[PDB]
């Protein structure tokens, strides 16, 4: 995502900033969905689901 | 002034078929393989009276692979266009020899004639052309060209008794390809193909020469 | 091939799907302008430049093999009429053909064939400027050159 | 002779025959030693006056202060501009413009031309 | 001693070093005899040619043009004083000359344009904006491409040329 | 910004820009103001996207990705920016003019295609005709390549239809010719892999041997107790020991051989199951505690993973050729699950136990086995498809080249299409000599190759010619040269008498000469070489302030004695002398020798991923260099020229790479340039298709163009 601080700022120790989005056994932990967690992208949620 | 490349070059191509003739496996020195330019030039004395037959006296044997089936020979013919003339001279010198293969390096060009002749020695002794320009670098070097080796007969038995192929069915070679003319091989044989793959790493193919 | 060699000055004339290419100058010489001040005039009326006059000397040069109208008519005439015989037709209708289907709209007529040569010179010196470099290339899509 | 000089022999590509009025060529003398120029249709000759019949490129006859009339000064789509001194009257304002040639020769320089009849001289800046 | 000689060919070869030599009379100034000196030149040249063929004739007459230019009169000072020696002049590898000053400058200035001639050829773009995800740097292109687009609408491409990574906006 | 192209365009005025490499002074100066207004547009664009507020709806449809984007925020909120067509600014339509409410010549942004308004505050007359320009271009560009693309896509289809993967999953076309042993080179399914992470690229030897290493000595940190269980036991064990000893030098090996697959130095590569979101699976399930201790012995993981390697069948055999092909075949997806399945990597970062492990093992042999391929498929239709699609995918004639040089090495279809049909004359040939290392990081080295290498005939080094009626040398009409006549007399001083009195006389440019090296010795040789020892050459001093050439033509002496009528028809020489120079031009050959000259330029390249070198402390690096990039061809001469790099001098043309390189260099020479026409959209498809694509048109020696 457009979102923070790229290449430096999740090196900034995490405030979990929120932006990155992680699911964990099936359950939305943070983040927020977009066309690349979304779309037709090699890592989506829906390619991993097939 | 071009006189001087000339030296560079002769050693060059000299060095050239020396790979050439390691890679077929005809054995030959290390130390002609490891030869520097500066020796060579040593070797032959570099800067008297040039335009000397040096080429004549650069003429080699190489002996050997695995079984001393007697030799292979080259030839450094002296004139920039070779005709039929001089091939029949070193047609005697080679039956003289009584040697079995002849490579022949010529500065220019071959007359038509010649090859034909070249083509009726087939049953004999074989002749083998390279154009000096082509020859004069490594083609086997470069990156875009995989490793090559022939595989004998028995070797491409085995081969498609075990994928139960015909010799038609496979993927074919130029007789005149480059990689083909360089190992000197005739119709009917193989070539192992061996490559880098970016998704196998590492693949074999083989193709038949046509 | 050791002929002067140099070809990018040899200025020719397709007339209306004659079957072969004319050079210009006997163009002119077939409308009768015999003298090569005369025809150098008609080209470029301003010879104080030698550049543009060295130019067209080797089509000139060229040219020089034949110096009458008459025959000049009659080499148009061969070079354009499928082969036959006698030469007086072959000048009467290369005669027509030069004046009624080369530019017709400067005039049709015999007495103004003398004004069509001065169009014809104008064509060539619009020409020649944009070999020079003198003058840009016409756009192929200005309305401004279309109806 | 000197770095400072010049090349322009008088490349007279034009001598016609006084009589037949066609162009005169070149052709040896090898009597006198001297070139003559001959009308190829008559017998007609007479000597050069330069010793050159042909000459190349100067690929820098940069052509700047000719061709181009000074009457292009009346031309209502030109720049006037603000700028002043003719070098040769002293009067300001002047139309300038560029190239507009196709031997564009890579000539960004501007040509200024003045406007006022006293002149119609043509530098460059 | 200046080397025996019996060429009459190379004896005038001599005689025009010689004459090249006296050029401006400095050599009387110096007191420098010219006739062996332009024999010891020649006996060097000679050596490295060891005939009097057309490139030896060439390397006399260059000789001669560096003995006969009016622009530096202190290259053949340095030559009749000592200061540069017949081995040394017979030799033209040591490059050309530079007293002249200006044509020094000017091959200098021609090794600057073809120097020139090398300088990016032309660099480009330049936006510089995201930064790469693989060598931390900022160095980036962005492809503009497909106007509206059927279905995969006007999307921004973003390319590090830097290690040709190339990743989306979003 | 309006103010600093004003300043720009006074700087230009008057003349003292100072070019810049390789363009003329408009191109430095079209360059430079196409520069402003382009970092103008971004300024302001950047601007702007700050400027929107949270709720900014626009802003919330941009960043879904679902719809426009940020360069729409620009040209509604900002300044429309510079319009151009053909990759120009608008062109002069009128006589010097866009438009006839400017003034001619006005390079101005506005006055020349220029929008400095936003769609929002609405167009200016000239700035919406202007736009209704750049309207056009789009719009004729879509007609075309419909057209285009339904043409190429029928042809490509229509050849490989027929190949097919058989039921011994070797792939062959109609006649049963082979086309490949395995599909695709490891006989995997394309709808089942995934991009993954090669770990043993890692950099610095140390590094990778700190973080592999199983390490016995046991560094007081609660060793063999910590992380570990039961496993504290067996740090007495020999054999242990030894066979982990034997794991770690395999795991140099691969490291060995693996850098030599992927000299790039790229990780990122495609195999099936992806092994790590899978331990990631793993981990989750059992509810594994990575602080909590491991229960897992190391025994157990090494030789699960040569069982499972055994399991992972791909090609079914029993003699030697059998075991060859199965283990080279999927070398790469058995290096990596080495390295992710490893001993040290497994305790410490995973921490799976037993049971869990050893469901892994099942499931990855399950993913596995069920990628390979379907024999049966269609495999040939199939790839003619995936390359068709991208066709489809943008481009024409639009110009994004960011490689400092010429437009060369064509962007998109037309490109494609030549690589489609084989063209013997491509539109625009091409040829990248890279240079060895001295000559690659000096300057003066790389200027004596690049002349040696360029291509230039004597036409171009001449600044004048001119021809004189001279006789008497002795008494020349040309005054100044009357020094050099006299340096002359010993030149053959008998035979003039007998040359001709007609004289041509060549001036040389002093610049253009110089940066070319040449000296006349060399030229006089060239010349005297192309025309004969008839042909009387005298020269002047390199070092004049007027460096010039004189030209006469000696005959044959003895036999011209008005025999019958002389064999030359009575040519008169100085018509023969013009005959002389035109040929001496248009002939000599001096340095390069055919068709591609100095076209040249030189470059430096610091930004692409080149010269990638390996170091002594195990790790990748960039060495920057200077590489010399030709339009033309030439490859067989090219290559033996010295300093030319006889390993990555390489040409985009697939005809020339025919006849010096084979076949074989051929198959992969036009799959990186079919891969480098597909990749500058970067779509990305996948290889094991154009791997088809190039073996049905290499497959018999002889190209065989789709035509
Ligand atoms: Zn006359
Ligand atoms: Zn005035
Ligand atoms: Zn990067």
């Amino acid at each position: 995502t457009h979102p923070d601080d790229e290449d430096s700022g999740p090196y900034k120790h995490i405030s979990p900033g929120d932006t990155k989005v992680v699911v964990e056994n099936g359950e939305l932990i943070m983040g927020i969905l977009c066309k690349k967690s979304l779309g037709t992208s090699a890592g989506s949620l829906v390619h991993i689901s097939y | 002034m071009d006189d001087e490349e000339e030296t560079y070059r002769l050693w060059k191509i000299r060095k050239t078929i020396m790979q050439l003739c390691h890679d077929r496996g005809y054995l030959v020195t290390q130390d002609e393989l490891d030869q520097t330019l500066e020796e060579f030039k040593a070797q032959s004395g570099d800067k008297p009276s040039e335009g000397r037959p040096r080429r004549t006296d650069l003429t080699v044997l190489v002996a050997h692979n695995d079984d001393p089936t007697d030799q292979m020979f080259v030839f450094f013919p002296e004139e920039p266009k070779v005709g039929i003339k001089t091939i029949k001279v070193y047609c005697q010198r080679m039956q003289e020899e009584n040697i079995t293969r002849a490579l022949i390096v010529v500065q220019q060009g071959m007359t038509p004639s010649a090859k034909q002749s070249l083509v009726d020695m087939a049953p004999k002794y074989i002749l083998e052309q390279f154009l000096q320009q082509e020859l004069l670098i490594n083609i086997t070097e470069h990156e875009l060209v995989p490793e090559h080796v022939v595989m004998t007969k028995e070797e491409v038995t085995e081969l498609l008794a075990r994928y139960k192929l015909r010799e038609n069915q496979l993927p074919r070679i130029q007789a005149g390809d480059p990689v083909a003319r360089y190992f000197g091989i005739k119709r009917g044989q193989v070539v192992k193909i061996i490559r880098p793959s970016e998704t196998a790493g590492r693949y074999i193919t083989y193709r038949l020469v046509q | 091939g050791a002929k002067k060699s140099a070809i990018g000055q040899r200025i020719v004339a397709t007339l209306p799907y004659i079957k072969q290419e004319v050079p210009i100058i006997i163009v002119f010489r077939a409308l009768g302008f015999v003298s090569d001040r005369d025809i150098l005039e008609h080209i470029i009326y301003d010879f104080e430049d030698p550049e543009m006059m060295e130019m067209v000397k080797p089509s000139l040069d060229e040219a020089f093999v034949i110096q009458e109208q008459n025959v000049a008519l009659n080499f148009i005439g061969s070079r354009g009429a499928k082969p036959g015989v006698t030469k007086e037709k072959r000048i009467k209708y290369a005669k027509e053909v030069l004046q009624k289907e080369m530019l017709p709209h400067v005039g049709v007529s015999d007495f103004c064939e003398t004004k069509k040569a001065y169009f014809l010179g104008y064509m060539v010196h619009r020409l020649l400027l944009a070999a020079l470099g003198r003058r840009e290339l016409d756009d192929r899509d200005h309305y401004g050159n279309k109806r | 002779m000197e770095p400072d000089g010049t090349y322009e022999p008088g490349f007279v590509g034009i001598r016609f025959c006084q009589e037949c009025n066609n162009m005169l060529y070149p052709k040896e003398d090898k009597e006198n030693r001297i070139l003559l120029y001959a009308c190829r249709n008559c017998d007609y000759q007479q000597e050069a006056d330069n010793s050159c019949i042909y000459v190349n490129k100067i690929t820098h006859e940069v052509d700047e202060l000719t061709q181009i009339i000074a009457d292009v000064s009346q031309d209502p789509t030109l720049p006037r501009t603000e700028d002043h001194p003719c070098q040769k009257c002293g009067h300001k304002e002047a139309v300038f413009f560029q190239s507009h040639s196709a031997r564009a020769e890579d000539a960004m320089r501007l040509y200024y031309v003045c406007t006022a009849p006293h002149c119609g001289h043509r530098w460059t800046e | 001693r200046a080397p025996s000689t019996s060429d009459s060919v190379r004896l005038k070869c001599r005689e025009m070093l010689a004459a090249a030599l006296r050029t401006g009379d400095d050599y009387i100034a110096i007191g420098a005899d010219e006739e062996e000196l332009g024999s010891q030149i020649e006996e060097a040249i000679y050596q490295e040619i060891r005939n009097t063929d057309m490139k030896y004739k060439n390397r006399v007459r260059s000789r001669i043009s560096n003995l006969k230019d009016a622009k530096n009169p202190n290259l053949r000072k340095n030559v009749l004083c000592g200061n540069i020696p017949p081995d040394l002049f017979a030799r033209m590898t040591a490059e050309e000359m530079a007293s002249d000053e200006l044509k020094e400058m000017r091959k200098n200035l021609t090794k600057e344009a073809i120097r020139e001639h090398q300088m990016a050829k032309t660099g480009g773009t330049q936006t510089d904006l995201f930064t790469c995800g693989k060598c931390k740097k900022k160095n980036c292109t962005y492809t503009q491409v497909q106007t509206r687009s059927a279905d995969e609408p006007m999307t921004t491409f973003v390319v590090c040329n830097e290690c040709g990574n190339r990743w989306k906006f979003c | 910004a309006k103010q600093d192209v004003i300043e720009v365009i006074e700087k230009a005025h008057n003349n003292e820009l100072e070019p810049t490499p390789g363009n003329t002074l408009r191109q430095t100066f079209e360059n430079q103001v196409n520069r402003i207004l382009n970092d103008a547009r971004d300024k302001t664009g950047s601007s702007a996207q700050k400027s929107l507020s949270e709720y900014n709806n626009f802003k919330s449809m941009v960043v879904s990705g679902a719809k426009g984007s940020k360069i729409n925020i620009s040209q509604v909120i900002a300044v429309v920016g510079q319009q151009n067509v053909e990759g120009k600014r608008i062109p002069f339509g009128f006589k010097h003019r866009t438009l006839p409410h400017f003034i001619k010549d006005d390079y101005g942004p506005e006055s020349r295609g220029f929008v400095e308004n936003s769609y929002l505050a609405g167009l200016t007359p000239t700035e919406f005709f202007f736009h209704a320009m750049g309207g056009r271009e789009g719009l004729i560009d879509t007609a075309v390549k419909t057209a285009e693309t339904g043409y190429i896509q029928r042809r490509l289809i229509k050849s490989m239809e027929s190949v097919m993967v058989k039921y011994d999953a070797t792939v062959r076309n109609s006649i049963n010719q082979v086309v490949q042993l395995r599909y695709g080179e490891d006989g995997l399914a394309g709808e089942s892999v995934e991009f993954q992470n090669l770990a043993t690229l890692k950099p610095s030897n140390k590094a990778f041997e700190k973080k592999f290493r199983f390490d016995y000595t046991n560094e007081r940190a609660l060793r063999r107790t910590l992380q570990e269980d039961l496993v504290k036991d067996v740090l007495s064990n020999a054999h242990i020991q030894n066979e982990l000893e034997r794991e770690f030098e395999r795991m140099r090996e691969d490291r060995e051989v693996l850098r030599v697959i992927f000299p790039t130095g790229d990780s990122k590569v495609v195999l099936p199951c992806n092994l790590l979101r899978m331990i990631w699976n793993a981990q989750k399930i059992f509810h594994i505690n990575p602080r909590l201790p491991s229960d897992l012995h190391p025994i157990k993981v090494v030789e699960g993973v040569k069982e499972l390697s055994k399991k992972l069948v791909i090609v079914n055999g029993d003699d030697p050729l059998s075991r060859q092909a199965q283990e080279n075949a999927t070398l790469l997806f058995n290096i990596h699950l080495r390295s992710t399945l490893c001993s040290r990597r497994m305790a410490e970062e995973f921490r799976l136990s037993g049971e869990a492990f050893d469901w892994l093992l099942g499931e990855i042999e399950s993913k596995f086995n069920q990628a390979i391929a379907h024999p049966g498929e269609m495999v040939g239709a199939l790839a003619a498809q995936s390359l068709g699609e991208p066709a489809t995918q943008m481009t024409l004639n639009t110009f994004h080249y960011a490689g400092v040089s010429a437009k060369n090495v064509t962007l998109g279809v037309p490109r494609l299409k030549e690589l489609i049909n084989i063209s013997k004359k491509p539109k625009t040939p091409s040829l990248t000599v890279f240079l060895l290392g001295q000559s690659a990081r000096d300057a003066e080295r790389a200027k004596d190759i690049l002349c040696r290498l360029e291509h230039t005939t004597l036409r171009k080094v001449t600044a004048n010619t001119a021809i004189y009626y001279d006789p008497n040398p002795q008494s020349t009409v040309v005054a100044e040269d009357q020094e050099w006549v006299n340096v002359y007399y010993e030149m053959p001083d008998f035979d003039v008498a007998r040359i001709s009195p007609w004289l041509l006389r060549v001036e040389l440019d002093r610049k253009h000469m110089t940066d070319r090296k040449l000296t006349m010795e060399q030229i006089a040789e060239k010349i005297n070489a192309g025309f004969g020892d008839d042909l009387n050459c005298i020269f002047n001093d390199d070092n004049a302030e007027k460096l010039v050439l004189r030209i006469r033509i000696m005959n044959s002496d003895e036999n011209k004695m008005q025999e019958e009528e002389e064999v030359v028809d009575k040519m008169d020489d100085d018509v023969f002398l013009r005959c002389i120079e035109s040929n001496m031009l248009t002939d000599m050959t001096l340095q390069g020798i055919e068709q591609i000259s100095k076209v040249y330029m030189h470059l430096p390249q610091t930004d692409n991923k080149k010269k990638i070198i390996i170091t002594e402390d195990g790790e990748f690096k960039a060495l920057q260099e200077w590489i010399l990039e030709t339009d033309g061809v030439s490859l067989m001469r090219v290559l033996s020229e010295k300093d030319v790099d006889p390993v990555r001098t390489t040409s985009n043309d697939i005809v020339e790479i025919f006849t010096v390189l084979g076949i074989e260099a051929v198959r992969k020479a036009l799959e990186r340039e079919l891969y480098h026409v597909i990749s500058f959209d970067g779509s990305y498809v996948n290889y094991r298709h154009l791997a088809l694509l190039c073996d049905t048109m290499t497959c018999r020696g002889h190209l065989m163009a789709i035509t």
